């Protein structure tokens, strides 16, 4: 029995390395791993027989759902079409933008103007809507 | 912007008659179903007042007895109770695109 | 083209009567076995433990399972990939294909005790009845069938999709051509050839789909060790 | 308690450009969008243009792109505009109108001013 | 049943 | 002292539903909260 | 032997796991996990057990 | 045992063969087939030197 429960603890203590090695040094994409809310920085304590961990993490709330694009062309210019970096087209609803459209971050509703800081040049695609006077970020 | 259109250009009523008017538009305007139509109600010397909008029959400044109407290219205002202080201009506005214009506008009037 | 697997999560979940394992309640063996007492108590503690661990895998599992929101499903979802898999609305129709080709006894509950006595078939040869004779007890899953078919619906809600950022925030709620579209040019094919071969795609891809009806057989792995752990679990009780 | 004070009427001679301003009041000044619209006739009446308070942003009708122009003075709580190139035929009533959205993406214009006027 |  | 246990439906939370929606455009779901 | 197979279960349900939070959840580009063609959306279904 | 040793060395030979590209995308179906130096500064580019 004892060299049994040898054997476990050895594969566990392999988990824990890993751990340390990805969830504690740094920031991880993966999710499934450390805690369920995205990831942000996680800490590790003695404990005995092991280590005990504690994660932080993000939760969502009050979802709302909006109206939104897959990009923007240019009625005049077919190839100037442009795509949201990381983040997302969407209609405006505040009165703070005379524009049409809106530059948001994923993780939490917050519509700013669209600018060439949030933007990258796309091949056109039929679905893009088509600006038929003005879109500043290019403005040409 | 889509020009619009609005009749009769003015239209007399007894005390308390219900009355509506029309107002078509050269195109429809429904993007994604929103409408984007709003009324606006003026009298000589004052500003324009915004009245309803098309999802809003109720609220936005205004008692229920202002209905909204319509879809596509045409829209219409139904007011069941109408009284001599709700004499006005009244006037169809576009907000689906710049220049964001709007009708001349017709006029109700107590006989 | 297609490739499938089989990951088992839990074992059949057991408890022996520990005084009807040994005898009858004769009474010599009764008084008898007092002196050995203390070890039946061993024996259901730790077989009460371990059906303890089979339900804590199930909630933790089920956990990972749950998103915060989901597509609804209707009939021609998917659009013109053909989505064979969506439910007969029921489990899936592959779902069923697998039970049918699993030949596994039939199950306890209900009836359970009565399909054991002399109101049922003669011809019945399951294990389940000899359950009350050997003092067994099969205990039902935690997951419920019903329960589980809403989980992987739930899942298939999750679909379109995994770009657009983590996801794990944000729900795209977009058609799942267009997230197949995503997925290919994340491999560097250009967007030009996806535009212009789009139904070809969707032939080559109904193909694949269409060869799911030859993968249950003997010589396809994944379906070969479904049927070996249905058979560990018949062959501990026999 | 929203309020936009408009400046007086003026009878200003062609060829000179014309300032109009309507400073805000109980509301935060750079949450809202303001708009100016014109007004020649009570059965005539035409957008201008529409200035951010926030960012500075603007649009206008293109029948003014080289004419009227819209400024903020956010330490102030106050919007400015401007007509370049004053003719006997711009003479109008005008209107600051503040940005609202009871409905969703519906551009609404709530509140009004009073109104000025020029000739 | 529900705590005392 | 307190009565007879309850039997009870084990709940199934179901996740908002969000519409897939048709052509150009479609329905997003942001957060408009958070915790940590 | 049920104490034994009860673990083994246990190591194999959270690799089913984390499969579900990579296999499915997202695309991959690391091999490995997933079939052997790159990687593009898999699918899963119940089976008994597992 | 299963296979026969020189297999097993051949199946070994391949994986040295496997080499360059490393990168260049995931890598996945192209083959970059480029001198061992220069998958090794491509990799040292990889951690920015």
């Amino acid at each position: 029995q004892q060299l049994v429960r040898s054997e476990s603890a050895a594969l566990s203590a392999q988990l824990a390395k890993d751990k340390v090695n990805e969830c504690v040094k740094a920031q991880s994409k993966r999710s499934g791993f450390c805690g369920q809310g995205t990831h942000i920085v996680s800490f590790v304590v003695n404990a005995p027989n092991g280590l005990y961990f504690m994660h932080v993490g993000y939760y969502p709330s009050n979802h709302i759902e909006v109206v939104s694009a897959y990009g923007l062309c240019d009625a005049a210019n077919p190839t100037n079409c442009i795509a949201p970096v990381n983040g997302y087209f969407i209609k405006t609803n505040n009165t703070r933008i005379v524009d049409e459209w809106s530059y948001t971050g994923s993780s939490f509703y917050a519509p700013e103007p669209i600018t060439s800081l949030n933007t990258k040049y796309v091949a056109p695609q039929v679905t893009y809507q088509n600006i038929s006077t003005n879109l500043p970020p290019p403005l040409l | 912007d889509i020009v619009l259109t609005q009749s009769p250009a003015s239209l007399a009523v007894s005390l308390g008659q219900r009355a509506t008017i029309s107002c078509r538009a050269s195109e429809s305007v429904d993007n994604y179903g929103i409408s984007f139509m709003n009324w606006f109600q003026q009298k000589p010397g004052q500003p324009p007042k915004l009245l309803i909008s098309a999802t809003s029959n109720q609220g936005s400044g205004v008692p229920a007895r202002f209905i909204g109407s319509g879809s596509g290219t045409d829209f219409s205002l139904n007011i069941h109770p109408v009284e001599e202080d709700d004499t006005a201009m009244y006037f169809c506005q576009q907000s689906k695109e710049v220049p964001r214009t709007f009708g001349g506008g017709t006029k109700l009037e107590i006989k | 083209g297609v490739t499938q697997e089989y990951i088992q999560t839990t074992i059949q979940k057991v408890t022996v009567d520990c005084k009807q394992y040994v005898c009858n309640g004769f009474q010599k063996c009764e008084q008898l076995l007092r002196e050995y007492g203390q070890f039946c108590s061993k024996i259901n503690q730790a077989l009460h433990g371990a059906n303890l661990r089979q339900d804590d895998s199930v909630r933790n599992l089920f956990a990972s399972v749950k998103s915060s929101q989901s597509s609804p499903i209707i009939p021609g979802f998917g659009g013109d990939f053909n989505l064979t898999l969506l439910e007969p609305v029921a489990r899936s129709a592959i779902e069923d294909l697998l039970f049918d080709k699993v030949t596994i006894a039939d199950p306890g509950y209900m009836q359970g005790y009565d399909d054991c006595m002399q109101q049922g078939p003669a011809s019945a040869r399951d294990l389940i009845c000899a359950q009350y004779v050997a003092g067994y007890k099969v205990l039902p899953p935690l997951m419920d069938v019903n329960m589980e078919a809403a989980y992987t619906s739930s899942l298939l809600g999750s679909i379109a999709g995994v770009g657009w950022t983590a996801g794990l925030s944000s729900f795209a709620a977009i058609p799942f051509a267009q997230s197949i579209f995503y997925r290919l040019n994340g491999v560097g094919i250009t967007q030009q050839v996806l535009s212009e071969n789009q139904k070809l795609i969707a032939n080559k891809f109904n193909q694949a789909l269409g060869a799911m009806q030859t993968g249950f057989t003997t010589t396809n792995e994944a379906f070969h060790k479904v049927q070996d752990a249905v058979n560990n679990n018949a062959q501990a009780l026999s | 308690q929203v309020q936009l004070q408009q400046s007086g009427p003026e009878l200003v001679r062609p060829g000179v450009s014309v300032k109009i301003s309507c400073k805000g009041s109980g509301y935060t000044f750079t949450d809202y969008a303001i708009h100016w619209v014109k007004q020649s006739h009570a059965k005539s009446l035409e957008w201008i243009g529409v200035f951010s308070t926030y960012y500075g942003n603007t649009n206008y009708n293109q029948k003014f792109k080289g004419r009227a122009t819209m400024t903020v003075d956010k330490s102030s709580s106050t919007a400015y505009m401007e007509l370049a190139r004053l003719t006997s035929e711009d003479s109008a009533i005008y209107y600051c109108a503040r940005k609202s959205y009871y409905v969703d993406y519906v551009d609404a214009m709530d509140y009004w001013g009073q109104g000025t006027s020029v000739t | 049943d529900t705590p005392s | 002292v307190p009565g007879e246990m309850r039997l009870a439906s084990i709940a199934f939370n179901h996740p908002i539903q969000v519409d897939q929606l048709n052509s150009s455009y479609f329905k997003l779901s942001i957060p408009t909260n958070f915790s940590f």
